[PDB]
Formats: C-alpha cells, sequence, structure tokens
DNA sequence: GCATGCATGCGCATGCATGCATAATGCATGCATGCGCATGCATGC
C-alpha cells in the first residue's frame, strides 16, 4: 500500500507531545465516561514543544487530523480498557491570530483558523453516519468501511471484478458508524462592517460534544476549518462539470445524445459552497453554589469588596452614568429594576409577577434616550 | 397511414415515356392489336421485347435492366392506363396486369452458376432444367365476413408481397364484432389467387464435366401456375431479391436469394 | 505561426514590441500632475517596473492611450483581441523584470493590466460586433454577493491502494481517471474536494452613470464577475470606474434539464478598476494612503491657507454659477469639512454624530434646489430623495430574494448607500409621520435597527442631511410667528445645526446685480486637493479659552431663545457649535481651535435664524 | 426508439424490422480443406479445416486441386450460445475457421513457333521429337504425331456431323514398347487420359446418372471419356471391357456423343476425343 | 386634512393525484443424414 510521510511524523510528534509535555494524561483519565469523546489541548503548549509541528499542523489542519484523532485512540487504549466501538476527537483553543469573517479566501480551505460572530439560530441534534456498509443487491457482496465526508454517497464500484455494479445497494444501518450533528448560523459583528455593506452570515457545523453549546444571542469566537460543500441550484447557466477520461463513443441506435450521453459519460456538474466547521467554541468575554466556584479568588475578592459598601447604592448610580447630569431618581429605579425581585407561585395555580418595568416620560433633550444605550451597553 | 405524395419527377416522366411506348399510331407497331388479342383472349398480360425498347428509348430499357421493381410498376401502370383508353369496360375484371419480358439479354444472360450478388434487384434470364416442383395452392387476398347477429357484412384487404416488408398489424383474420358478436366466414364472396414454387437446375449438358450442380428456387404466381412440369427444360425470365426474415432479435446476416419469375419459356 | 486562426495577430512581433515600447514610451503633456513621483525627463514604464521592483506589487497598470500613442497596430490588436495579447504582455514583462533586477523575490510572477479604453457610448449601443471586446464602465455599485470557491485542480484518491493523483482543469471541464495507476483496478478512483484548489468569485450589480442618454430610457443594471484580487475591492454607494471583456453566456431551460435557450444572456468580466474623477471630489480610499508626492501642491496649499481671505475666496470658489449668498455657502463648506470624529466607547454614551445636517426653508421661487443639484453633483456618495416619492421602508433596507440565485436576505436602501455620504431632502414638509420616525434616530444614534422574521442586524448610516422646506402657505406670511410658518415639531427641529429663513427683502441693488448676473449667465483641482488634504491631514482641538467662549455662547442663547414666538435652544445647540468651531479650525488648517472660530460659529449661528431682526416678543421678523 | 417525442406517446419494446430491399450484398463461400497425403504422418488420420471465401475469391478453387492459401486464423462469433446435444463436457470452446485472404493453384513464343512451321524439314523433326529414346518405329511415331495433331470436324447443313478425330490400334506381342508411346501421348498432348479396360481405379470410363433422394437433383459422374473433350485418350487392355461400356464406346467412337435416359430425364453428352488403344494377342 | 382601519394583493413552500421512463435470455422445432433390416430385381453357370 502507499503511506503518507507527513502523516506518520505528525503521529510521531504528537504522541510524543501528549506523552512528555501532564495534563494530558489526567484528561485521558476523565476520558472514560461514556458522555466524553473530546479532548482538549492547549495550542501554546503545542507551539512551546516543537514549533516545526505547530506550524505543520496548522499548514496541514485537514489532512493531519483524522490522524492525531488515531494517535488519541491508541493512547487512551493503551492507558485504560475502551471498547473500540467508541471514537475520539482533538481539540485546540489558543490560537494566538484571529481572523476577520471577510478575510476567509479560498486560500484558507482546510487549514486551521479562528473568527468572532453572533449567533443566530440552532438547529436541533441528529445522528450522522461517518463510514457505512452498504449489500450489493445483484451478487450478494458485502462491501464496508465507505466513507462518507459531506454527502451520501454509494460505494464507487462493487468490488466483484465480474459484477461492476455502481446502482444498486442497500445499507445494513446495525454495521453502521455515527456521530451527532447540530447546525447553527452565525453572522458578522457591527465592528466588522465596512461602509455601506450588510453584515455577512455564515453556517457552522457542531459534532458529537461540541453540540451542546453555542445557543441563540451569544456572541462567541470560533476555531476550527474551513471546508467546501457542493450545492444544487447554484448554476442556472452551464458551468464547470465532471467527465471520464476514457476515448468511449457511441453506436447506431444508442448514440450518445444529450440525455443519454451526459448519463453514459458520467457528467457531473461542479458546484460549491462554503461551509464552517468548528471544533473549539468560546465565549468572546466571560446554582450560586456554581457562580461562586467559577469565579477566582481574586475575583471573589473584589465581589466581597463591593459586598460591604453602603456606598454600592451611591457609586453603582455615577458608574453606570458618568456623563448624564443629575436623573439620579431614574439611575436608582434602573438600577433596582436591573436587580428585579423574586417571582412566586401560589397553591391555586396562579403567578405572582417577580420582574419591574420602568416607563420615562420627559420633555425634548432631557437624555432619555442616553438612559436607554447605556442600559443596552 | 395518411401519408401521401404529391410530386415526383422520375416516376411520373418513366409513366409518360412508357406512355409514348406504346402508343402506335404514328409507327409501324403492334402493341395495339397486342392489347386487342389479349381483350380477345381474357388474358391479362403483356410481352415485350427488350431490344425493341432499347432501339426506341436506350435510357428506359438501361434503367429498367438495372432497377426493376419501380420501372415494372410503372410498366403496369401504364398498361391499366391504355386498357382503360382501349375499353375501360374490360379493365374492371382485374385488379392490375403485367408486363413479360423477351429478347436478349447481352451479359445479364446467366447460367445456374454464374448467378452472383451483382445481379440483385435486377431482371436476369437463366437456362436450366425444373427438377421439383410443389401443389397448387390459394392465397387470400380479399376477405368477406358478416354478423348474423347484426346483420352486417364487412370486408378487409390483404397486401403482403405488394409491400417490400409487411408489419404484424396487417395479415390478421378477423373472427369477432366489435362486440364481441361471431362472424361468419363467407368463402364466396372471397377472393384468392393460386401459389406454386418449382426448383430449376442447371442442364447437365452444359455443367462442367466432374462437377456438383447449382440450382436456383422460383415461386410461380396466379398465371404461371400449370407452365412448368418437373424434367423439363425451360428459360425463365423474372427478378432476383432478397427474402425478408421473420422478427428476430439476432441475425447472422445471411439472406435468402429466391428468384421472383415474370416470363417461363418453353425451349 | 505567422498568425492565429481567425486574427491577425503575430506572438513574437508583439513581445518584441511591448518589450521595447516598455523602454521607449515618454509623453511630455503628462506634467507632474499625474506622472506623480517619477522622473518625467527618463521613460515612464521602465521607472513604474523599477518601482514595481522596489516595493515588490506582482501587478503592473497599464494606460490604452498611451500604447495607442506610441502606435496604433498594436492598440487595435490588444483591443480586438485581448485574449491572445495579453499572455504575450505578461511574459514580456517578466522578461525584462528579471533582467534588470534578478533574485528579486516574488510569490508570482507579473501580470498586467490595461485601463481607459477611450469610449464614451451608452451601454445599450452595444451590437454582436463589439462581443469579446474590451470596454470601459462608468457606475455606482447596489450589490455584492459573498465570495464562491471555483475549482481549478481536482485531487483523486485510489480507494483501493491509497494512491493520489492530480488533474488539472482544462477548458473547464475535469476528466477524472478511470482506471488506476498501480492497481489498474477501474473506476477505483475517488475525488476528494478539500485536498483540491479553488478561486475566488464573487458578482456585483452596477447602476449606469451614461453621458449620453437618448429620450425615455430607463436606468439599467449590469452584472460583472471579479475574481482573485480584485474581489473586495468596492462597496455598495461608491462611484467607480471599471475595465473589461464583454460576455454572452446560454442560460438553461430549467435547473433539472440539460437544455439551453437561444436568446443569450450577457455580462462583463472586470479586469481593472479606478476611483478618481475629474469632477466629484476624493473619495476615503485613497485619503487612507500616503499619495501626496506633489510637494509642490502641498507647498502651495500651505502658503494659501496663511492668508487671511482664504476663507471667503473658499466660499467664492465653492460655487461660481451661484448669486450673492454667502452665508449658506460657508455653511455648506463648514458641512463639507465636518467635524472631528472622536471615540467615546470607553466612555459607554455610544456614538457621538460629528457631521453637521442643515435645513433651508423658504419659498419655493428660490434657489435652494439648485444648491441642492449642486452638492448632490459635486461630492460622491450623494443621493437625493424629494417628498412622499419615498416610503420608510425605501429608506433603511428591505427583505428580498434573488431573482438569479435563492436568497439574498436583505438590501440596503437609500440612507445605508449614503453612509459616509450626503443625503439631500427635498419637500421635507409632504413626508409622513412614519418615515420621521427612523429620521429621529437616523438623525441622532448613526445607527438603524432592524428586527424582523429571522432578521435582527444593527447598521451603520453616517450620513449628513441637506433638507429642504416650504411655508405652509407657501409664503412666508409676517402675521404668523416662525413656529407657525415652518410647522414641525421641536423635536425634530432641534437636530438641525443650521436652519436658514430665506427671505425677500425686495431691495433695489439685489434686483440689478441678480438681473444683471443672471443675464450674463448668457481652480476646481486646487479647491479639491486643498478640501482632501484638509480632511485627511489635520485633527482639530480646542483649549479652555473655547471651552469658557462656548459656555457663554451656551448661555446666551437660552436666555434670548427662552422668549415664545422663536425657536426655542436646547442642549445639542452646544454640540452643534462645538461641531462648527472644528470645522471653521479646520479651515484654516489648524490643530488648535482658537476663540476667533467659536465666534465665527457664534455669528453663523446667529445670522442663520435671523434672531437679530426678528422681534423678541412677537417672534415676527422685521426689516 | 430513439427519437425524442415530448407530448406524442411512445413507442413499443423491440420496434425494429430489417429491410431486405435497402441493403448490400456480397458473395459468400465456405470450403473443407485436407492435409496433403504428402506430408500425412504414417499411420495418422488427416486432419480438416474450414476456409471463408468472400467476393472475388469464389470459384477460383475446384474441389481437388492443390492449392496454397494465405489467410487469418479466427473463430465463429454467433453470441454466448449454449452448448446443445447429450454431451456437455467441452466448456469455452468456439469453432475455428481460416479467412482467406490470398489463393494460389498449384508473342514472341508466337514468332518462334511461326518461324519453325515455315520451314518443310519440320515434318522430319516433329517424327524425331516423339519418342526419341525409343528404338524403330519411324512410321509409327508419324502415325502418332499425326495423331497429335488430328483432323478438321464439318458439321453440315443438314444437321449431320462428320468425325474430325483419329482412331489408332496396336495390336502386337507383348514386350514392343507400346504403353510408353501411349504415356508419351499422354504427357505430350494438352489434354490426355490414360486408361485401361473397365476404367480406373475410382474413375468409370463412361458417364453416368443418379438422383439425389433427399434433395431432387440430377447428378451426373464424370467418365474418362466425358472427362476429356478435345483430348486423346489412351486405352489399354481393349479386350476386357465390360458389355455396358462396349455398348456405349460404339456411339462414343462414331458420333461423339453418348446418350442417356432415365425415369424423368433424357440427356445428351459431348465426347470429343482421339482414340489409341492397346491389345494383346 | 391628518390619523387610523383595513379589504386587496403578491411571492415561495408543501401535499397529492396523474403521468413518465426502463428494458435480453432461455428453450423448442424442422431439415440432413447415418445404420440396421427385409423385399425384390437382375445376373451368371
Ligand atoms: N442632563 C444632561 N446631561 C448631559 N448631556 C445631556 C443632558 N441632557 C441632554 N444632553 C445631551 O443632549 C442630547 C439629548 O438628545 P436625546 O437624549 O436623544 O433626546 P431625546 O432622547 O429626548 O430624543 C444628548 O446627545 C446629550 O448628550
Ligand atoms: N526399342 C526400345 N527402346 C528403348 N526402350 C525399350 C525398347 N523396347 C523396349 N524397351 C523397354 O522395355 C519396356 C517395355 O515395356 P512396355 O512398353 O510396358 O511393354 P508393352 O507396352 O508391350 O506392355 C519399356 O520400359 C522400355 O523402357
Ligand atoms: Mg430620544
Ligand atoms: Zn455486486
Ligand atoms: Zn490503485
Amino acid at each position: 500500500e502507499v503511506r503518507d510521510e507527513v502523516a506518520e511524523k505528525c503521529q510521531k510528534l504528537f504522541l510524543d507531545f501528549l506523552e512528555e509535555f501532564i495534563k494530558y494524561l489526567q484528561l485521558a483519565e476523565e476520558l472514560i465516561r461514556p458522555e466524553r469523546n473530546t479532548l482538549v489541548v492547549s495550542f501554546v503548549d503545542l507551539e512551546q514543544f516543537n514549533q516545526q509541528l505547530s506550524t505543520t499542523i496548522q499548514e496541514e489542519f485537514y489532512r493531519v487530523y483524522p490522524y492525531l484523532c488515531r494517535a488519541l485512540k491508541t493512547f487512551v487504549k493503551d492507558r485504560k480498557e475502551i471498547p473500540l466501538a467508541k471514537d475520539f476527537y482533538v481539540a485546540f483553543q489558543d490560537l494566538p491570530t484571529r481572523h476577520k469573517i471577510r478575510e476567509l479566501t479560498s486560500s484558507r480551505i482546510g487549514l486551521l483558523t479562528r473568527i468572532s460572530g453572533q449567533v443566530v439560530r440552532t438547529h436541533p441534534v441528529h445522528p450522522e453516519l461517518v463510514s457505512g456498509t452498504f449489500l450489493c443487491l445483484d451478487c450478494q457482496t458485502v462491501i464496508r468501511d465507505v466513507e462518507q465526508q459531506f454527502k451520501y454517497t454509494q460505494p464507487n464500484i462493487c468490488r466483484n471484478p465480474v459484477c461492476a455494479n455502481r446502482r444498486r445497494f442497500l445499507l445494513d444501518t446495525n454495521k453502521s458508524r455515527f456521530v451527532d450533528f447540530q447546525k447553527v448560523r452565525i453572522q458578522e459583528t457591527q465592528a466588522e462592517l465596512p461602509r455601506g455593506s450588510i453584515p455577512r452570515s455564515l453556517e457552522v457545523i457542531l459534532r458529537a460534544e461540541a453540540v451542546e453549546s453555542a445557543q441563540a444571542g451569544d456572541k462567541c469566537d470560533f476555531t476550527g476549518t474551513l471546508i467546501v460543500v457542493p450545492d444544487v441550484s447554484k448554476l442556472s447557466t452551464p458551468g464547470a462539470r465532471a467527465e471520464t477520461n476514457s476515448r468511449v463513443s457511441g453506436v447506431d441506435g444508442y448514440e450518445t445524445e444529450g440525455i443519454r450521453g451526459l448519463r453514459a459519460l458520467g457528467v457531473r456538474d461542479l458546484s460549491y459552497r462554503l461551509v464552517f466547521l468548528a471544533c473549539c467554541v468560546a465565549p468572546t468575554n466571560p446554582t450560586a453554589e456554581s457562580i461562586k466556584n467559577q469565579m477566582t479568588v481574586k475575583e471573589w475578592e473584589k465581589v466581597f469588596e463591593m459586598s460591604q459598601d453602603k456606598n454600592l447604592y451611591h457609586n453603582l448610580c455615577t458608574s453606570l452614568f458618568p456623563t448624564i447630569h443629575g436623573n439620579d431618581e431614574v439611575k436608582r429605579g434602573v438600577l433596582l429594576m436591573l436587580f428585579g425581585g423574586v417571582p412566586k407561585t401560589t397553591g391555586e395555580g396562579t403567578s405572582l409577577r417577580g420582574d419591574i418595568n420602568v416607563c420615562i416620560v420627559g420633555d425634548p433633550s432631557t437624555a432619555k434616550s442616553q438612559f436607554l444605550k447605556h442600559v443596552e451597553e | 397511414a395518411g401519408t401521401v405524395v404529391l410530386d415526383d419527377v422520375e416516376l411520373r416522366e418513366a409513366q409518360r415515356d412508357y406512355l409514348d411506348f406504346l402508343d402506335d399510331e404514328e409507327d409501324q407497331g403492334i402493341y395495339q392489336s397486342k392489347v386487342r388479342e389479349l381483350i380477345s383472349d381474357n388474358q391479362y398480360r403483356l410481352i415485350v421485347n427488350v431490344n425493341d425498347l432499347r432501339r426506341k428509348n436506350e435510357k428506359r430499357a438501361n434503367r429498367l435492366l438495372n432497377n426493376a421493381f419501380e420501372e415494372l410498376v410503372a410498366f403496369q401502370r401504364a398498361l391499366k392506363d391504355f386498357v382503360a383508353s382501349i375499353d375501360a369496360t374490360y379493365a374492371k375484371q382485374y385488379e392490375e396486369f403485367y408486363v413479360g419480358l423477351e429478347g436478349s439479354f447481352g451479359s445479364k444472360h446467366v447460367s445456374p452458376r454464374t448467378l452472383t450478388s451483382c445481379f440483385l434487384s435486377c431482371v436476369v434470364c437463366v437456362e436450366g432444367i425444373v427438377t421439383k416442383c410443389s401443389l397448387v395452392r390459394p392465397k387470400v387476398v380479399r376477405s368477406v365476413h358478416y354478423c348474423p347477429a347484426t346483420k352486417k357484412t364487412i370486408e378487409r384487404r390483404y397486401s403482403d408481397l405488394t409491400t417490400l416488408v409487411a408489419f404484424p398489424s396487417s395479415s390478421v383474420y378477423p373472427t369477432k364484432d366489435e362486440e364481441n358478436n361471431p362472424l361468419e366466414t363467407e368463402y364466396g364472396l372471397s377472393v384468392y389467387k393460386d401459389h406454386q414454387t418449382i426448383t430449376i437446375q442447371e442442364m447437365p449438358e452444359k455443367a462442367p464435366a466432374g462437377q456438383l450442380p447449382r440450382s436456383v428456387d422460383v415461386i410461380l404466381d396466379d398465371d404461371l401456375v400449370d407452365k412448368a412440369k418437373p424434367g423439363d427444360r425451360v428459360q425463365v425470365v423474372g427478378t432476383y431479391r432478397c427474402l425478408p426474415g421473420k422478427k428476430g432479435g439476432y441475425t447472422s446476416g445471411t439472406f435468402r436469394t429466391v428468384l421472383i419469375a415474370c416470363n417461363v419459356k418453353q425451349m | 505561426k505567422l498568425v492565429i486562426w481567425g486574427t491577425d495577430v503575430n506572438v513574437a512581433a508583439c513581445k518584441e514590441n511591448f518589450q521595447r515600447f516598455l523602454q521607449r514610451f515618454i509623453d511630455p503633456l503628462a506634467k507632474e500632475e499625474e506622472n506623480v513621483g517619477i522622473d518625467i525627463t527618463e521613460p515612464l514604464y521602465m521607472q513604474r517596473l523599477g518601482e514595481i521592483n522596489v516595493i515588490g506589487e506582482p501587478f503592473l497598470n497599464v494606460n490604452c492611450e498611451h500604447i495607442k500613442s506610441f502606435d496604433k497596430n498594436l492598440y487595435r490588436q490588444l483591443i480586438s483581441y485581448p485574449q491572445e495579447v495579453i499572455p504575450t504582455f505578461d511574459m514580456a514583462v517578466n522578461e525584462i523584470f528579471f533582467d534588470r533586477y534578478p533574485d528579486s523575490i516574488l510569490e508570482h510572477q507579473i501580470q498586467v493590466r490595461p485601463f481607459n479604453a477611450l469610449k464614451t457610448k451608452n451601454m445599450r449601443n452595444l451590437n454582436p460586433e463589439d462581443i469579446d471586446q474590451l470596454i470601459t464602465i462608468s457606475g455606482m455599485v447596489i450589490r455584492t454577493s459573498q465570495l464562491i470557491p471555483e475549482m481549478q485542480e481536482a485531487f483523486f484518491q485510489c480507494q483501493v491502494c491509497a494512491h493520489t493523483t492530480r488533474v488539472e482543469m482544462d477548458r473547464g471541464r475535469i476528466a477524472e481517471p478511470s482506471v488506476c495507476g498501480r492497481c489498474h483496478t477501474t473506476h477505483s478512483m475517488a475525488l476528494i474536494h478539500n485536498r483540491s484548489l479553488f478561486s475566488d468569485k464573487q458578482m456585483i450589480k452596477l447602476q449606469e452613470s451614461p453621458e449620453d442618454m437618448p429620450a425615455g430610457q430607463t436606468p439599467h443594471t449590469v452584472i460583472l464577475f471579479a475574481h482573485n484580487d480584485l474581489v473586495d475591492k468596492v462597496q455598495p454607494g461608491d462611484r467607480v470606474n471599471v475595465t473589461g471583456i464583454y460576455r454572452a453566456v446560454p442560460i438553461r431551460v430549467n435547473p433539472r434539464v440539460s437544455n439551453v435557450k437561444s436568446v443569450y444572456k450577457t455580462h462583463i468580466d472586470v479586469i481593472h478598476y479606478r476611483k478618481t474623477d475629474a469632477k466629484r471630489l476624493h473619495g476615503l480610499d485613497e485619503e487612507a494612503e500616503q499619495k501626496l508626492f506633489s510637494e509642490k501642491r502641498v507647498e502651495l496649499l500651505k502658503e494659501l491657507s496663511r492668508k487671511p481671505d482664504i476663507y471667503e475666496r473658499l466660499a467664492s470658489a465653492l460655487a461660481p454659477s451661484i448669486y450673492e449668498h454667502e452665508d449658506i455657502k460657508k455653511g455648506i463648506l463648514l458641512q463639507l469639512f465636518g467635524g472631528t470624529r472622536k471615540d467615546f466607547s470607553h466612555t459607554g454614551r455610544g456614538k457621538f454624530r460629528a457631521e453637521i445636517n442643515i435645513l433651508l426653508c423658504g419659498d419655493p421661487g428660490t434657489s435652494k434646489s439648485q444648491l441642492l443639484q449642486y452638492v448632490y453633483n459635486l461630492v460622491p456618495r450623494g443621493q437625493y430623495t424629494s417628498g412622499k416619492g419615498s416610503s420608510a421602508v425605501g429608506l433603511t433596507a428591505y427583505v428580498m430574494k434573488d431573482p438569479e440565485t435563492r436568497q439574498l436576505v436583505l438590501q440596503t436602501g437609500a440612507l445605508v448607500l449614503s453612509d459616509n455620504g450626503i443625503c439631500c431632502i427635498d419637500e421635507f414638509d409632504k413626508m409622513n409621520e412614519s418615515t420621521r420616525s427612523v429620521l429621529h434616530e437616523v438623525m441622532e444614534q448613526q445607527t438603524l435597527s432592524i428586527a424582523k422574521a429571522g432578521i435582527i442586524c444593527q447598521l451603520n448610516a453616517r450620513t449628513s442631511v441637506l433638507a429642504a422646506a416650504n411655508p405652509i402657505e407657501s409664503q412666508w406670511n409676517p402675521k404668523k410667528t416662525t413656529i407657525e410658518n415652518i410647522q414641525l415639531p421641536h423635536t425634530l427641529l432641534s437636530r438641525f445645526d443650521l436652519i436658514f429663513l430665506m427671505l425677500d427683502p425686495q431691495d433695489e441693488a439685489y434686483d440689478r446685480r441678480l438681473a444683471h448676473h443672471l443675464v450674463a449667465l448668457y481652480d476646481m483641482a486646487v479647491l479639491k486637493d486643498y478640501i482632501a488634504y484638509a480632511h485627511s491631514t489635520i485633527m482639530p482641538r480646542l483649549s479652555e479659552e473655547a471651552s469658557q467662549a462656548l459656555i457663554e455662547a451656551y448661555v446666551d442663547m437660552r436666555k434670548i431663545g427662552s422668549s415664545r414666538g422663536m425657536v426655542s435652544a436646547y442642549p445639542r445647540q452646544l454640540e452643534s457649535l462645538i461641531r462648527l468651531a472644528e470645522a471653521h479650525a479646520k479651515v484654516r488648517l489648524s490643530n488648535k481651535v482658537e476663540a476667533i472660530d467659536v465666534e465665527e460659529a457664534k455669528r453663523l449661528h446667529r445670522e442663520a435664524l435671523k434672531q437679530s431682526a426678528t422681534d423678541p416678543r412677537t417672534g415676527i421678523v422685521d426689516i | 426508439c430513439n427519437t425524442d417525442q415530448a407530448g406524442r406517446p411512445k413507442c413499443p419494446l423491440d420496434p425494429y424490422f430489417i429491410m431486405p430491399d435497402k441493403c448490400k450484398c456480397v458473395d459468400f463461400q465456405t470450403l473443407k480443406l485436407q492435409e496433403l497425403p504428402d506430408a500425412v504422418p504414417h499411420g495418422e488420420m488427416p486432419r480438416h479445416m474450414q476456409l471463408y471465401c468472400d467476393r472475388y475469391l469464389c470459384d477460383k478453387v475446384v474441389p481437388g486441386n492443390r492449392v496454397t492459401i494465405m489467410g487469418i486464423y479466427s473463430i465463429k462469433k454467433f453470441g454466448l450460445t449454449t452448448s446443445r446435444g447429450r454431451d456437455r463436457v467441452g466448456v469455452g470452446i468456439r469453432s475455428s475457421y481460416i479467412r482467406v485472404l490470398g489463393i494460389q493453384v498449384d508473342p514472341q513464343e508466337e514468332e518462334e513457333f511461326r518461324r519453325l512451321a515455315a520451314l518443310p524439314n519440320v515434318y522430319e523433326v516433329i517424327s524425331k521429337s516423339i519418342a526419341p529414346s525409343i528404338f524403330g518405329g519411324t512410321d509409327m511415331k508419324k502415325a502418332i504425331a499425326c495423331l497429335l495433331f488430328g483432323g478438321s470436324r464439318k458439321r453440315l447443313p443438314d444437321g449431320l456431323t462428320r468425325r474430325g478425330d483419329i482412331n489408332l490400334l496396336m495390336l502386337g506381342d507383348p514386350g514392343t514398347a507400346k504403353s510408353q508411346l501411349l504415356k508419351f501421348v499422354e504427357k505430350c498432348s494438352p489434354i490426355g487420359v490414360y486408361t485401361s479396360g473397365k476404367g480406373s481405379s475410382a474413375a468409370g470410363l463412361t458417364a453416368s446418372v443418379m438422383r439425389d433422394p433427399s434433395s431432387r437433383n440430377f447428378i451426373m459422374e464424370g467418365g474418362a471419356m466425358v472427362l476429356a473433350d478435345g483430348g486423346v485418350v489412351c486405352i489399354d487392355e481393349f479386350d476386357k471391357m465390360r458389355e455396358d461400356d462396349r455398348v456405349a464406346i460404339h456411339e462414343a467412337m462414331e458420333q461423339q456423343t453418348i446418350s442417356i435416359a432415365k425415369a424423368g430425364i433424357t440427356t445428351t453428352l459431348n465426347s470429343r476425343c482421339s482414340v489409341l488403344a492397346a491389345a494383346n494377342s
């Protein structure tokens, strides 16, 4: 068979990185649980460990990543007993560079990028095929391990030399391989808008554990790949297309006319669209016990310092509204509305409001919209 | 089929040429008395000298020898026209009349051993002896049926060898009415024509010594049924054509060649 | 071959011709005005190649008219058959570059880009004779789609023995191997898209601005296809020039069939972009680059700025064919300069409007409409709306779906296309309250918020407004007060920086001067350069003296405007004073605002409203 | 049926018929070839081959000829048909044959002949040339020479004919050099047949007629007399002839024709032969 | 006259009856001829 040198070297060096630089052994210890599939690795550790390896992975992310997955699988298999059915994936967080959405071009297809955006919509979760198994309907041969990529792809040809079947197959879902799947829409932020331009919209795809996060309305940074997916109704006019290299001509009664000739030569239209696959999703800027535990010691010190100050009533008024003169009553009301009350329910099935609503009526130019803008900010 | 033809220069000109050929008014021709003799004798075919035609019109003779079927059709049409002209009453009896050929064909004078595919679709002359003959059999041309349930009579026309190629839609014998009422065949009103098949062999006196003989198969139509008998030395002039095999998927590519007689002469 | 089939082009002859021309061409007419940064006494294009070697830009721009001046055969051959001519030019340039400057590092070789083909014809005048020929376009961009990746080299992998091959696209079609190269299996080769090579594509829609217009011709929309580096070089609202080839493409009957229609489609393949124009002011693209090589012009303008009357001179030079109304022209000039664009995001206040909005209220028998027309025609990124003709959804943005593709969710309106520009509104009275509701937020927050089904977004609308209005009776009735004559809500009026109450004094000197001027009706470049330099090189700032002068002006204005009948004052007038003072500081090319600027701003504010002649306790203007 | 028909209803399955009158045809023949008896291995049955002849190669070879043939070795192709018969041992065997591409069958001279014949001494030269190896018999040699040249046949206005060929008889003691002259005559004449009484090994002396029962054809078998026309027939052992041949030879010698009548057929065959016979005491 | 209500109007999605496209292989039958048999005719001695 034919092997890849770069893939082998990347496998060896990434195994060296996982074995030598150990947090990742402790995370593989957590990886035993059935709800965990992904290992999270910091990229600054890659930069420190080997600049050459980091550069190779950045310039060859798509080509190398499946082999890093196999290396991780071998590592966890050596360290612990896990059934071979389960898969495992690698993640990266701390990229030192950012790229704007419009800066994404065709030259970056397949490499590792990191962008920023705002979530607009999230679709429900579904299972998906990764590698299928098919049965030939003519000669009953079993074909296993057909890669699906990004479309429902049947086997190219029946592996029996005499059969040569390419159109009739059955799918045995029991032997197949699955992965979780979710779709999300993101939008370009306002600060990145050029003159007179509508924000750009992009589609992001989450697989397995990363599916959970990125709810609607968030403002988050993504790190992953930029990948090309085919489309159907893009070309109302003829464009680039595929064909076969065989020098085959028709015969009388079976002349290669339009439809039959196109079907005989296997002509397919080459249409494509750009899709982003995400492997790391983070907040752009980051159950009372959980909140307390999340905060560090210095943050908790600051919170406690704030807690026991009476001037908290005064200083919060001036902090949020430094420029507006007077109108301290409105500031106090807005702060009270922000903090809010406690909702309750009664035994008869009724409910009681716990929120506060505020209205401002005033003469022109009395800073009336400034409060709204400050609360929005 | 509603397809019709409006103009055809070649066929119309050939018909005009035969019309001028068989006039015999400003010439010493005899064909007028021949037609009168045919009317007197109730026969329905004519024999015309090929050399005479070549002398009067060489181009028509060349075309007729090189191409047979269309030119023969034009001859038959011209005969129908002139028989109608001289006596339209007699032309009512018969559907179409026929043409015989006579004279020295020259290069086309061909022995059963020297008949080749080069002479296909042309008129050839052959001298031989008769070896096999078959019984005379009738063939249906026009069929007539009657329905006792509805007291209606219908008629169907058949044309098999008139057209070069036949299809399954034709040659179907009707037996039931449109409402499945049985039909009764009425053999008196139908039309039949006789049919016979003979075989001709090269004469042993002419064949090269010590070599096996070669033979040709001939079909005799309604008029020439009784003109031949086995063990007889004859000369046959007629078309040389291929035989259409019945429907199939795979064909070997070998046809059967059969000579269709137009003139049979006892030398 | 001596000639190419269907043409008369010779490859070697054209190569030698171009190589010689790159060294021989000299033009005396092109002075330092456009031969910028180049020694004129030397050949021009060789100096351009040397500058390319200095910078390393892999692209060279060539004017067609220079080539035509050198010879006509080369010009005609370049126009007629660009495909057979340009690739020769690429290698002709590359050989010279590598010979004269060996071992200079570049990522790829040089590509040549022609520009400025002389065609002043209406696009509807194009004919089939001109298919596949080089043409020029002057227009404005309104729609730009997303980038499309199009394949150039496919990658195949053997499913049986992992053998991999690459196939280069030829004639627009890819032929995948039907047999492997190491196991000889048939149809074992599969295509992998992500391993392939792709290129960028973009579709642009442009609105025509023809010089010659027949009778009764509707506006036109042109489809352009831009590839590689030309992507994202233009934005909606920009007025540009384009050089490219004219094409024709067949159209499918329906997407599911391969049949094509007989009537062809058409489009234009862009090759070159240009921003310079000899009638309108410079855009923001050129201002953000150090292209002020004309040190002579810099010195001349800096010496002019020190002269005292230059201000008035600018007010004189803004419009030669317009009458004695110098205050209006001064206000328009201060609008052109604009206030300083400070950053207040750290404060949390939000955006602060740094531009100038002006209102002109008067009878229809005046010249406000001509002023609006002149400002529209003078400044790039200008828009013009009139009365009820526009709707609330017509401005801002509206929901659409592509007639060519599946969807284009949102499309910009009049106001957004005017971003960083000027919008001129006429017949402001007839506009309904629905559109004024939009104007309320646009005129202050500089942003728009849109929330509809599946569409929540915020847009930038940093425009400057020139509004025209009429009295309710179409006459300035002196018995009614100013507020009663105007009949607009005070919230809308307060946001205008300057209000000009056009009135007819019926002075004999005015009549004589205007009659003489109107009957007699029977340096622009210097002004352009000065305006661009001032607008792009100086940030005004003010000291405590200006601060106290502004505060005194504010309290005096509040004292004067307290009386009913006249337009009352509000705190936004203080910010208007600040903006006018900063604009006046920009006029003098001064980074420091002096008390002179504040006093001039106060003078303009007082004179625009005619508060001096107006009776303070009755609200009636007198003479 | 490869026609674009939208809105129209479509043609059925298998709608095609062969038109016979619109085809191009060529000649076709098959031949059977046997291994040469000169090269067949001792004690082994000879092998056979089938040959294909097209267009102008037809009728260039008569059965019995010794031929050299250049061709292409091929197999028949009539589809993947199933094996037939009660024997199905052979698997994947296609009948083979040879496609024939070439066939070979195993006036200054006039000036020389005209120059020779004008001499007055040609008689002596010819007489000497006739078997010079044989001693004596100059008169016999001259008689043989004038036999070889032969007389002239004459048809007459009445339809009667008169023989134009010469008949000779040689009676003698054994060992008088008679057979050698007959063999020399057989070789010298352009056409010549040498036979004895009762015919030959597998060929009769006179023709016979039969009827093929399967396919009704009147077959005639060439005899030693019919096979020669204008040639010379040398006949040894004139005494051993059978009765039927003895009766037929009377007509064959006199009128140069043979008459045979059978059921449904009457034929007259030509036999224009000169006769040169030898006999014993 | 200006503010509000609202019957009309338009474009793209899915659901459902009709309508459209596909497409060689295996088995049976009559013609040619070998092989065993009995009758009968013709030919010798
Ligand atoms: N009390 C105040 N303190 C500071 N700035 C003020 C005050 N009142 C008004 N302003 C200024 O005046 C402007 C008021 O406009 P805005 O608040 O939009 O009016 P409205 O909200 O009534 O339409 C603001 O830009 C603000 O900077
Ligand atoms: N005069 C002669 N010259 C040469 N050879 C002779 C002569 N007489 C006899 N022979 C030889 O004797 C043999 C005679 O045998 P053959 O001619 O068969 O006798 P017959 O013809 O009587 O049967 C021949 O082979 C021949 O070579
Ligand atoms: Mg407000
Ligand atoms: Zn199979
Ligand atoms: Zn392979």
